[PDB]
């Protein structure tokens, strides 16, 4: 009798998964990114080295990273909207023997 | 005086290639300052013929 992902249910939160399908290129060489599909989903987010300040000459901006451990299937280039801001997926470590993955998220807004 | 060569240096900042450009602009202008100094406003000269 197997249930490991039952641990991810103790702490979770509603983040909007945003699955992506690629586009193509205009005859002039430009790029067209399209085909988003949204779905509310549950994750277990933890702040592994989040919100590092950067006082560049151009001003001040932060560097935010996170980890996910979600039950659904998420690829390497998708989006997850959490706490009102979008995060792009660095890298996933899927475990198909069970149902869950592990994801690195970086904040998109500069 | 001159505007120099313009380069393009896109940088991967915040999960997105941020377009950037940079150049050098040089001006040219005279110098101003002021220091207090002292001045001559009189003279004195002595002339002699050694052997008359």
């Amino acid at each position: 009798m197997i249930d490991v992902a039952i641990a991810i249910d103790a702490e979770s939160v509603e983040v909007t998964w945003r699955n992506r399908s690629g586009g193509s290129y205009d005859s002039r060489g430009n790029a067209t990114g399209a085909s988003w599909a949204d779905t509310q989903i549950r994750a277990a987010i933890q702040p592994v080295s989040g919100r590092e300040l950067q006082d560049l000459p151009e001003g001040v901006r932060s560097k935010v990273t996170l980890v996910a451990w979600t039950r659904s299937e998420v690829a390497e280039n998708d989006q997850i909207i959490y706490l009102g801001d979008a995060y792009r997926v660095y890298a996933a470590r899927p475990r198909p023997m069970d149902g869950f993955t592990r994801i690195a998220l970086g904040k998109v807004s500069p | 005086h001159e505007v120099a060569q313009i380069n393009s240096i896109p940088e991967f900042l915040g999960e997105r290639w941020e377009k950037r450009a940079q150049t050098n602009i040089t001006l040219r202008g005279m110098s101003t300052d002021g220091f207090k100094v002292d001045v001559i406003e009189q003279h004195v000269i002595n002339v002699t013929g050694e052997r008359a």
